[PDB]
């Protein structure tokens, strides 16, 4: 089963997806195919929370019903800055303007 | 007409299923290659009714007239039944371009009357205005079927 | 797998499978790996990335094919989008 | 030539059975698409095939006009009508079953009805 996620991390996202059977590990050998910083220097997070290496993407929520290719499930990402790693950092999208009165 | 019904009189046991979130309407060409309107399925609906060999059939969103695929394609066609067995029509959603979608949920939201009002390009108000139509999809089939010869 | 980087209005930046980003015509024009859009902000240039996975994954699907969701505060924008975009 | 007024009226009660009734299960009028012929225009295939062509509407005005001068004059119409539908519609179709209903309702009917008097 395919589960469709956006990897989020400052301003950067990446469209990806991977098997429900797969690991959070697979997710950041993922990761370093694109952005080139390896596993160890990863932390993968869902709704806040972080994420084991061992566990597989449905173990840690991500579904066939949750991450959808129309509307993918988010994953914080978090890099090692020097010695210690970065806070957890997703710079929101920007917003649409106010509905008009003909839509109401 | 190239797209018509053929009066073969040889009946055929057809299930028409709605597989789709929209309100279904089965259209029916006559043997002029004429759409008719058949009765609504609703969104998860099954029905099994009768039809004949070499009879023509489409499918679209009842209220917006949105075109619909039926076992993957525009078209569906029923030939005989093998050994009694029903020929089974599984009606779907398209994927439709983004930009046709977009047009569906303006449409649905905005009256008619005021689509000019909006804050959008005016190339958008004729497409907006230009609303799905099944005797210009029946032209556009036509001309395809046409072309491949 | 090859990805392209499509950079929004505001600077965000969306890594996408080239294969994905080819789905609009504009996007193909322009590849024929980085694209930057001055005039579509993010929450527009976000839901455009995830047309490009619904339509690579439901094209000549035998799986039931799910309605592309868009809410009424940005159906205007998408609209314009996919206008300018050709997808 | 009018009818003796026993025998109009025989015709009348059931041809109005025949055309109200239901069906016990989903109590649908079977008789409905049965009640006008579709026109000449909207399907000229039925006049092509059915050279004698016959509906609800045609036979309640042979009832007041006398054309029937028996229960078996009246019955010959309803079997007419039945066997058209069945002729161009054929086997597996819902309005053929629905014919061969009503042929049955029309006898079961007709001796009710002979019965009281
Ligand atoms: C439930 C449901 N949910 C979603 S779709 C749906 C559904 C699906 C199917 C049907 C019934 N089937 C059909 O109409 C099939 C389909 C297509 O193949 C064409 N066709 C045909 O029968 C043609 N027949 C032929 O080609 C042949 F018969 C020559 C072989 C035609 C159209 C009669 C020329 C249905 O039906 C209910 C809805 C529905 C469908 C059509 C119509 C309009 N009719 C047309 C004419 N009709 C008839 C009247 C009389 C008649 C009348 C008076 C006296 C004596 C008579 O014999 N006899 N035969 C008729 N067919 C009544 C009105 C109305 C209602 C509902």
């Amino acid at each position: 089963m395919d589960v469709f996620l956006m990897i989020r991390r400052h301003k950067t996202t990446i469209f990806t997806d991977a098997k429900e059977s797969s690991t959070v590990f697979e997710l950041k050998r993922i990761v370093e195919g694109i952005l080139k910083r390896p596993p160890d220097e990863q932390r993968l997070y869902k709704d806040d929370q972080l994420l084991d290496d061992g566990k597989t993407l449905g173990e840690c929520g991500f579904t066939s019903q949750t991450a959808r290719p129309q509307a993918p499930a988010t994953v914080g990402l978090a890099f090692r800055a020097d010695d210690t790693f970065e806070a957890l950092c997703i710079e929101p999208f920007s917003s649409p303007p106010e509905l008009p009165d003909v839509m109401k | 007409p190239v797209l018509r019904s053929v009066n073969s009189r040889e009946p055929s046991q057809v299930i028409f299923c709605n597989r789709s979130p929209r309100v279904v309407l089965p259209v029916w060409l006559n043997f002029d290659g004429e759409p008719q309107p058949y009765p609504t399925l609703p969104p998860g609906t099954g029905r099994r009714i009768h039809s004949y060999r070499g009879h023509l059939w489409l499918f679209r969103d009842a209220g917006t007239h949105d075109g619909l695929l039926v076992n993957q394609t525009e078209l569906f066609v029923p030939s005989l039944n093998v050994d009694g067995q029903p020929i089974f029509a599984n009606i779907t959603l398209p994927v439709y371009t983004l930009k046709e979608r977009c047009l569906q949920v303006v449409r649905s939201l905005v009256k008619p009357e005021n689509y000019r009002r909006l804050d959008i390009v005016r190339s958008l108000y004729e497409d907006l205005e230009d609303h799905p139509n099944v005797q210009k999809d029946l032209e556009r089939l036509t001309q395809e079927r046409i072309a491949h010869q | 797998m090859m990805y392209v980087k499509l950079i929004s209005s505001d600077g965000h930046e969306f890594i996408v499978k080239r294969e994905h980003a080819l789905t609009s015509g504009t996007i193909k024009a322009m590849l024929s790996n980085e694209v930057n859009f001055r005039e579509i902000p993010s929450h527009v240039l976000s839901k455009v990335c995830m047309y490009f996975t619904y339509k690579v994954r439901y094209t000549n699907s035998s799986t039931e094919i799910p309605e592309f969701p868009i809410a009424p505060e940005i159906a205007l924008e998408l609209l314009m989008a996919a206008n300018f975009l050709d997808c | 030539s009018p009818n003796p007024p026993n025998l109009t009226k025989k015709m009348k009660k059931i041809v109005d059975a025949v055309i109200k009734y239901k069906d016990s299960s989903s109590g649908r009028q079977l008789s409905e698409v049965f009640i006008q012929l579709p026109s000449r225009k909207e399907l000229p295939e039925y006049y092509e095939l059915i050279r004698k062509p016959v509906d609800f509407k045609k036979i309640k005005e042979r009832i007041r006009n006398h054309k029937y001068r028996s229960l078996n004059d009246l019955e010959k119409d309803v079997m007419l009508l039945c066997q058209n539908a069945q002729t161009f519609n054929l086997e597996g179709s819902l309005i053929y079953e629905d014919s061969i209903v009503l042929q049955s309702v029309f006898t079961s009917v007709r001796q009710k009805i002979e019965k009281e008097d």
